[PDB]
């Protein structure tokens, strides 16, 4: 029930004595990094192409299944492709397919085969591969992959049997992905939010202290940082990026904190509680170190523009004479 | 929320709160001094028939921030005109006489023209030491006019007291009034300042915050919460504020509400000091979150607090109170 300190929630209470330093270079670096990370045109075209073809086939199966046994209630585009937060080099889109029937491994394989064969019938020259997996199946071209996350209608969930049916965890996560995509389209369809999330994804890769943060937590964190603020305008990217580090450092995701309530669940689920206490400590202490590094002008290292920087979170570093000691673990096993 | 943390903060608070013996000794000496000074004032006035415009408590005595071990008390003596060496000597001399109208306790009276002050020491061991700062609202006006490019027209005694010292004294007076108006009635604020004051003593990294910057930091950070907080949560919020980087060189700093020219109450910290304090609060925050606040407080794990001495009956002031 405790809401940790966030400077950007009460700026009027902390007036600046002197203007903030000029962050033109940081702002430029953030955009350059976003541009580096953003999918190129070829990637954008190949994923659009594959998603469209698959989504068309599935749409058709929905209206005109005919003899086909695996009946489909609905298909939705979800995830990074739908949110506009994809990263270059990972050209994968997700579709959620809600079956009317019980999702058996067998039905999933039949649907996967059915969809890819429809594509091959329409265009024999395009080489695709279709493999089933834990969550449904996936179809790949040489250039792009579309994952079909299978789930089912509500009746069937409380009606599930672990015996022959895809795991409940998988069916629920696919349903959550639809909720997330809907929430995102309505609440986080702002340029700066999508860019910040792409940058956070990258930050997490380069500083594995952030590994416990999940994609949904990053979505919510990016949205919070840009949008949740009394200027009633999206915060500028350089400001929101710093804010992400500050609020983590100030313990947004620590024990005692309300953190961020999941807007796609009932009733008031604190999203960060998917992390263990130890992981909460680590995410916090990693942000705490980076907060300080950023203050000493380490933005290029933080942004990944000066090679590996991961050691900044674990080793002492020096910045124009100032010695920075990384924040260290506080959590203790019971 | 944070029941265990409340317990530890309050236990720590008890450990640092002055004994009744210390508080009685402070009350005694402050009251004697205030009464003696009023007598000095009356005597000057009669010898004229104004010169001394009143005596104000500042610092730890005013704010209720005395802790076990504090020997230093402070008052501000307000003069109608800029105070002079002549007035300082006059006051110091007559004080020795007027004191005998209220007590037989022996007091050493030392004037310090350079400090624009009179220091009084009792004979207890260790002795309490009360500094009487002489100043006038006129010293600020003159300084302000100069900064505003105005020319001073003042037939000045050749011995006006150091304007810098006298300006600092008005500043401490501003702080005391601000403290009573804003910090005192802010739930948990005084308690947290007392505890963090002790922390600043125990942990040299925090030393540079001791006093006004810490008071401001605590009131601001605690006051920005959307609801009253118990001591455990309130302390945590101060830690979160610091952990967020608020005192780092590119942070907003802590705007001094008692200065007309925009002033950072922590602007005196160098880069390494800011770095160290930030890192320390960051670690303390996580210690608190993970059940180890006792380590921050320098204590072993456990198995209206604001008024320390009565307000002056000699120089009674109108009590301002932070709005409900």
């Amino acid at each position: 029930s405790h809401i940790p300190f966030d400077f950007y929630l009460c700026e009027m209470a902390f007036p600046r004595v002197k203007p903030a330093p000029d962050e033109t270079s940081f702002s430029e670096a953030l955009l350059k990094r976003n541009q580096d990370l953003a999918p190129n045109s070829a990637e954008q075209a190949s994923i659009l192409s594959l998603v469209t073809k698959i989504n068309n086939v599935i749409d058709n199966l929905i209206v005109a299944p005919g003899t086909f046994e695996v009946q489909i209630e609905e298909v939705r585009q979800v995830g990074s492709y739908k949110k506009g937060t994809m990263t270059t080099g990972h050209n994968v889109a997700d579709l959620v397919v809600i079956l009317k029937i019980l999702p058996t491994l067998e039905a999933v394989a039949a649907l996967g085969n059915k969809v890819v064969e429809s594509l091959r019938a329409q265009d024999p020259s395009e080489v695709l591969t279709m493999l089933t997996n834990e969550t449904g199946f996936e179809i790949s071209s040489s250039d792009a992959t579309v994952k079909i996350l299978i789930t089912t209608v509500p009746p069937n969930l409380r009606k599930l049997d672990p015996e022959l049916h895809l795991d409940i965890k998988v069916l629920q996560s696919a349903l959550a992905a639809i909720r997330h995509a809907r929430w995102f389209e309505e609440n986080a369809s702002q340029s700066t939010v999508k860019v910040l999330i792409r940058l956070l994804k990258d930050l997490r890769i380069r500083f594995p202290g952030f590994e416990p943060l999940t994609p949904w937590i990053l979505d919510l964190l990016g949205h919070y940082a840009v949008m949740n603020n009394p200027t009633r305008q999206p915060l500028a990217l350089n400001v929101a990026y710093r804010r992400c580090l500050q609020i983590l450092a100030a313990g947004l995701f620590l024990p005692g904190s309300v953190g961020i309530t999941d807007p796609c669940e009932s009733g008031n689920f604190r999203v960060h509680t998917v992390m263990t206490l130890e992981q909460q400590d680590m995410v916090c202490y990693t942000a705490q170190t980076l907060v300080r590094i950023l203050s000493h002008g380490g933005f290029r290292k933080i942004l990944g523009q000066e090679g590996d920087a991961s050691y900044l979170a674990s080793e002492i570093s020096t910045w124009d004479g100032v010695i920075v000691t990384p924040s260290e673990k506080a959590y203790e096993k019971p | 929320i944070f029941v265990n943390d409340d317990r530890h903060v309050m236990a720590k608070h008890s450990s640092v709160y002055p004994t009744q013996e210390e508080l009685e000794a402070v009350q005694n000496m402050v009251s004697h001094t205030e009464r003696a000074l009023k007598a000095v004032s009356d005597w000057i006035d009669e010898q004229e028939k104004r010169t001394l415009r009143g005596v104000m408590r500042v610092g730890l005595v005013a704010k209720g921030l005395l802790l076990k071990g504090d020997l230093d008390l402070e008052l501000v003596l307000l003069c109608k005109e800029k105070p002079t060496t002549a007035l300082l000597d006059k006051v110091a001399d007559n004080l020795a006489i007027q004191l005998t109208t209220v007590t037989e306790d022996k007091y050493e009276i030392l004037q310090s023209v350079d400090d624009a002050a009179i220091v009084i020491k009792n004979t207890k061991e260790p002795p309490l030491s009360l500094t009487i700062h002489l100043t006038s609202p006129v010293v600020r006006e003159e300084m302000e006019k100069v900064l505003a490019g105005e020319t001073l027209s003042v037939n000045d005694p050749p011995d006006v007291l150091d304007r810098q010292k006298c300006l600092a004294a008005l500043a401490s007076l501003r702080h005391a009034k601000w403290f009573q108006a804003r910090a005192n009635g802010l739930k948990s604020c005084v308690i947290v300042i007392r505890v963090l004051r002790d922390l600043c003593t125990r942990v040299p990294t925090w030393g540079p915050l001791r006093g006004w910057p810490l008071e401001l930091l605590c009131e601001k950070s605690i006051g920005t919460a959307n609801r009253p907080m118990g001591a455990g949560e309130a302390l945590r919020r101060v830690l979160e504020c610091l952990a967020s980087g608020i005192v780092m060189p590119d942070g907003s700093g802590i705007y001094d509400p008692c200065e007309k020219e925009a002033t950072d109450a922590i602007g005196h910290l160098d880069r390494q000091q800011r770095e160290d304090i930030t890192q320390s609060a960051q670690h303390a925050l996580r210690l608190a979150a993970f059940g180890q606040l006792h380590k921050v407080l320098g204590m072993d794990p456990l198995p209206d607090y604001t008024v320390q001495i009565p307000p002056s009956t000699t120089y009674a002031i109108t009590p301002m109170k932070r709005p409900m």
